[PDB]
RNA sequence: GCAGAGGCCCCGGGGGCGAAGGCGGCGCGCAGGCCCCGCCGGACCGGCCUCUGGUGCAGAUCUCGGCAGCAGUAGCCGCUACUCCGCGCCCCGGAGGACUGAGGGGGAGACGGGUUCCGCGGCGCCUGCAUCUGGCCGCGGGUGACUCGGGCCUAAGCGGCGG
RNA sequence: GGCGGGCCUGAGGCGGCGGGGGCGACGGGCGGAACUUAAGCAUAUCAGUACGCCCCGGAGGAGAAACCAACCGGGAUUCCCCGCUAGCGGCGAGCGACGCGGGAGGAGCCCGCCCCGAAGGCGCGCUGUGGGGCCGCGAGGGGGCCCGAGGGCCCCGCCCGAGAGGGUGCAAGCCCCGUACGGCGAGUAGCGCUGCUUGAGCGUGCAGCGCGAAGGGAGGCGCGGCCCUUCCAAGGCUAAAUACGCCCCGGGACCGAUAGCGGACCAAGUAGCGCGAGCGAACGGUGAAAAGGACGCCCUGCGGCCGCUCAAAAGACCUGAACCCGGCCGGCCGCCGGCCCGCCGGCCCCGUCUCGAAACACGGACCGAGGAG
RNA sequence: GCACGCCCCGCCGGCGGAUGCCUCGGCCCGGGCGGCGACGAAGAGCGCGGCGGAGCGCGAGACGCGGUGCGGACCCGCCCGCCCCGAGAAGCACCGAUCCUCGAACGCAGCGCGCCCCGGCGCCGCCGCCUCGGCGCCUGCC
């Protein structure tokens, strides 16, 4: 097993980008390895790892970098598509159930005039 | 007679949940009694077979005692140390008979930590179905 | 069932017998045909409860 | 369709325990020479029916009597005939009002098919 | 002449590659595809074959947005509906 | 002015009933033709209604009203929300707007429109249905 | 041919990528039994682009 | 007679102490058919009453699958041609004898094929005879551009254009 | 002739938002056949269908009477039951609604007009805004015989709010999983002429054009008068009952590998074919367990042999038919009848149309499966 | 004569895949659902596994990554990796992202070529806004 996300978690964005190149150099040495191997290799365990380790990375960069864009773009009118609720493309499109309910002057008087009276019949 | 309409009664359908089951689901349907001195112990009639388990088969072939090494879950069948097939030459390798989980009872088991867990969730459960569930 | 093949009779004149056939000469859409629709094929319109007073 | 519909009416009778699921709706002759003297049920009552009862169209809604106001009476007879069905119904229907208390709501049974067939 | 012969000048592409479909069925002089429709936006279906229908069509491809979109209004997708339908 | 079937070389192979090319007149009025004509200009906007402007003895010019269905003010009002409710998308193209229904013949009730109300093709299905019902 | 666009070139070299036969451990791995391709292509044979 | 359904089969029909089926042979029936016996087979099967049908084949230039005689038959008769020795193959090496005969059985490109290219091993497939050969099979490789071509220009043409 | 400002019509950009394309069903709008039926064929029918195009939604469309009626009347829409007739039609073949009545389900409303006028949704707008389901336990069997292995046989119990099923080495309520039991109103109406359409018939609904109302529409035979009943078109909204594929879920007097989807086979719309639109296969099953063949012998080797693993080779596969073939092994040759059985006697090739077939009429090499009231 | 060819007194062997038995598949019938897309759909192309063809599933963070809650020992070969009261194999749910090329397909082509500040650069609408045109209706000014 490699790298785990919680000690990422932690680090910095400056030590969470060396931490990347690192991975990233050495998966070059690691894929010379294998090219270079002739006859057989030994599994090259080292590979997996360091291949979902470039992954987790790049995983907690991306939380470090959306989390605190959320953030600044927080309330604004116009925030990012991005970070808009997901929703889909026809509940965007849909009318909110106070503009559905919103009844003519008239209509929403006369609705008061006579409430729903609840009653029973012997 | 069934009154979940939402199960099924096919052969078809149930006898595909077994060849195709989820690992989860294959794990729980190979269980195997445990014996009366662990079945007062535990409190529980049946435990899903591990690898660490001294088990008593009672089956016709391979009838023995012997501790599970192999749990093949694809195949629905455990492999226990000693039961093996009859070795054409002395010099080759044992190959283990696999015997069903369901032939055999458990006269040992591997504590761990999440079986002892495990047994306790069980426990609680059955005891809130003896209180009149 | 037996109709999704496009079959049509080669004809009279190449000595072969005069029931549909696909591309290949494939026996099709035929009951006699192996893959073909059954002469009159069960239908969900039948009558299944009768009536009683 | 029978268990989905029987279903739909429980679920709705539900949602109103003491309110009957049929409003009163008036007696009508049945229309035609072939049908003259039997009656039937219409759509609601006319708003001279209601004036016997001193009722508006918004009232007796509210208390589950249908108004149509397109109806008109075409006889005397029809109107009387409506206007003691109103009274039979006002006088069987119970409101219950000022703070629902639970166990007279409860205690409520709901009139289940045609009200007054 | 009619047949063999006149085979063998047979030496050019008249179909190619569709960017929309894949398939050896870009004319390449006239600039269409025969089966997607490519350059057309509406892709090219005819009801007359259910076959031609059934070879390209919602299901046999990856379908991921879909089966994705479809599992989550089965879990907690109408919650969040219900949050912007609220609004303000 | 009146429809000519496009049919290329003037000529409709067929039974003699459907023989004719010229003398066609459109199946649905220049009122309706217009509110169709502005709907594709247009896909975003809903159609409300069209008015005759002029006339002439080539053309004649309808004005139509289009909602922006989007806009706060029309969303935001009780009495024009109900053309953001998206079953109204394209109502000129299901002849739901006036010219369209009186094509349809729904400015008619009773004798006459008796077996075109749902539509002149439910009614068809509905007639020509045969209900095979389980005790028959 | 030897004229060739890249966009051509790299659809037959998927081709010619994966005119493989299934690696021999593969088929002791599932069992297969049936050890054949079959969706292999000998370029006499073959009409691909067609 | 077939295949299913609802029943019955007096301690709850028959079955690994052998089901269905296959193969032979009795018996019984006017016959459709039925039964039993031995053998092979290796898990299911009915008799009777009531019920339902996608319910019985010699034919259809019937469908699909197998497959016979023909028959060790017709054929393996374009491109002048092979031979000796060396592991000796139609392979390779040497020696002969020739052929395509510069609009070539020569050396190269365009297009079309798409790895056929190269080295190594191999003959199970293929090489319509053979093979130790190979365009076949396995394994590993192989196409390097400021100057060559694309790209660029316009041609016949085609698309675009408030409308 | 210039020079600014307001109004109005446009032009370029920028910002926010919105549209586009997909789905073999259901739904709305249009364009729209022919084969066919009429024993011919023009009208008709097929069919207001296929198919082309456009457009939504979870439903859609329809919808609160310019409605039906003719009564001791009803009362938006949709859907079901019903009459299937009234009518239409070379009054031919065919075609064809509706009102009643019984149900399902029920719910109403708005704008213009007019009144007030910026109080409004206030960069606009007085050419009018505003107001009037997941989670979860889960019962109870032993002894003998025998078998490769009980889930079999014999004795004898136990649990059943659970004897639905699935698996396990043979047929399992008690071996396992589960099952039953839980929990949290105007270019309009109309009319004239034309064309399409309808059962609608001197006109059912539409439509082009010409003309163009003011009290007007309807009442299933036109036209003119007079009544009576009954409604208010030329603007808009609307739930419910209703329809339905993909996909998910259950069930079946369904099919059982030539069947059932074209496709049960780890890769079926695949392999393959066509320049393309398109076309389109075949292929299920070793065993309980891979235990997938011990060892010896002879091979240049290929491979033989002996036997091994197994209950069994079941050895690349369950059973293993018919056709056809080879070894051995009888016999001399088809059918029917008699007899010890190779002699005598009888014996054309069926199906089929046909007056009549052994026909030199046609189909049929053989065998298996499929194959038609 | 013999052989052949038949016939079959049996016995044995091929050849083929019938017949049985089965069966994670169809097919019908009920329910449920009705949930795509410029926040880039459907579809397509390419690529991605230690040893990797097809299929699947993913997308240069690729045979997956992170979070939360279950679960509790395996992961078809060879591996190497886990194992231990949590340390965490298979598996399960839900959520956060990543998401190459094409495609409604969006700087322009389809694989080649720009403009431009680093933000970018498609179309058509709606509503604002900014700039400004007119011997349109005018009004001053000259």
């Amino acid at each position: 097993p490699g790298l785990k996300a919680k000690d990422l978690v932690g680090l910095s964005q400056e030590d969470l980008q060396r931490k990347l190149a690192d991975l990233k150099r050495e998966l070059l040495s690691l894929r010379t390895m294998k090219a270079t191997a002739g006859p057989v290799p030994e599994r090259i365990a080292r590979f997996r790892v360091c291949k979902k380790d470039v992954a987790r990375v790049l995983t907690v960069i991306n939380q470090k970098a959306r989390d605190e864009a959320r953030a600044a773009f927080e309330g604004a009118e116009h925030i990012p598509k991005t970070f808009r609720p997901r929703l889909t493309h026809a509940m965007r499109c849909q009318l909110t159930e106070k503009q559905k309910r919103l009844l003519p002057s008239k209509l929403m008087k006369r609705k008061l005039q006579f409430p729903k009276l609840k009653y029973a019949v012997k | 007679m069934k009154l979940n309409s939402a199960v099924t009664a096919s052969r078809r359908k149930c006898r595909k949940a077994y060849f195709t089951a989820n690992a989860e689901t294959r794990a729980k349907m190979m269980s195997s009694r445990l014996s009366k001195e662990l079945r007062a112990e535990h409190k529980i009639k049946t435990m899903p077979i591990r690898r660490g388990d001294i088990v008593e088969i009672f089956t016709g072939g391979h009838k023995g005692t012997g501790k599970v090494v192999e749990v093949r879950r694809r195949d629905y069948k455990i492999c226990v140390e000693g039961i093996n097939q009859k070795a054409r030459n002395p010099e080759a390798k044992p190959v283990p008979y696999p015997i069903h989980p369901s032939n055999c009872i458990i006269k040992e088991l591997y504590m761990n930590g999440s079986r002892y867990r495990a047994i306790k969730r069980r426990q609680e459960r059955n005891a809130e179905r003896l209180a009149r569930i | 069932a037996g109709v999704q093949c496009t079959a049509h009779s080669w004809g009279p004149g190449r000595a072969v017998a005069r029931l549909p056939r696909k591309h290949g000469g494939i026996g099709a859409y035929a009951n006699f045909a192996r893959g073909g629709h059954m002469a009159h094929p069960t239908t969900v319109i039948r009558r299944w409860c009768r009536k009683v007073n | 369709r029978k268990i989905r519909r029987r279903q739909t009416r429980l679920q709705k009778a539900k949602a109103i325990f003491p309110c009957p699921l049929q409003k009163l709706r008036p007696s009508v002759t049945r229309c035609s020479q072939k049908f003259n003297l039997t009656q039937r049920i219409g759509r609601g009552f006319t708003l001279r029916e209601l004036q016997g009862v001193g009722l508006s169209a918004g009232k007796a809604r509210q208390i589950g009597i249908a108004v149509d106001p397109r109806r008109k009476n075409k006889s005397e007879e029809s109107v009387a005939r409506n206007v003691a069905r109103l009274k039979e119904y006002l006088s069987k229907v119970t409101i219950f009002s000022k703070q629902a208390k639970p166990e007279e709501i409860q205690q409520a049974i709901q009139h289940q098919g045609v009200v007054m067939p | 002449s009619k047949g063999t012969a006149s085979f063998g000048k047979r030496h050019t592409r008249i179909h190619g590659s569709c960017r929309r479909c894949g398939k050896h069925s870009f004319h390449l002089q006239k600039h269409e595809c025969a089966s997607c429709g490519y350059p057309s936006a509406k892709m090219r279906r005819y009801n007359w074959s259910y076959k031609s229908l059934r070879r390209r069509t919602q299901g046999t491809g990856s379908m991921s947005h879909m089966r994705k979109v479809y599992r989550a209004y089965n879990s907690g997708t109408l919650k969040a509906n219900a949050r912007k339908y609220l609004a303000k | 002015g009146g429809r000519k079937r496009q049919c290329v070389h003037g000529i409709s192979y067929g039974k003699p009933r459907n023989i004719g090319i010229v003398g066609l007149k459109p199946s649905r009025s220049l009122r309706a033709l217009a509110e169709q004509k502005v709907g594709r200009r247009l896909p975003s906007l809903r159609v409300l209604n069209s008015y005759w402007v002029a006339q002439d003895g080539s053309y004649k010019w309808y004005e139509v009203i289009l909602i922006d269905p989007f806009h706060p003010w029309i969303r935001n009002d009780p009495k024009i929300n109900w053309i953001c409710n998206p079953v109204m998308k394209r109502r000129e193209c299901r002849g739901l707007t006036s010219a369209g229904r009186k094509a349809r013949g729904l400015h008619n009730k009773g004798i006459g429109a008796m077996k075109l109300r749902p539509s002149k093709r439910a009614a068809w299905k509905r007639n020509h249905t045969r209900s095979l019902r389980r005790y028959r | 041919t030897a004229n060739k666009t890249l966009s051509r070139k790299l659809r037959l070299a998927k081709k010619t990528k994966t005119n493989k036969n299934i690696p021999r451990w593969v088929i002791a791995k599932d069992h297969l039994k049936k050890t054949w391709n079959y969706k292999r292509h000998h370029w006499r044979r073959s009409h691909l682009k067609l």
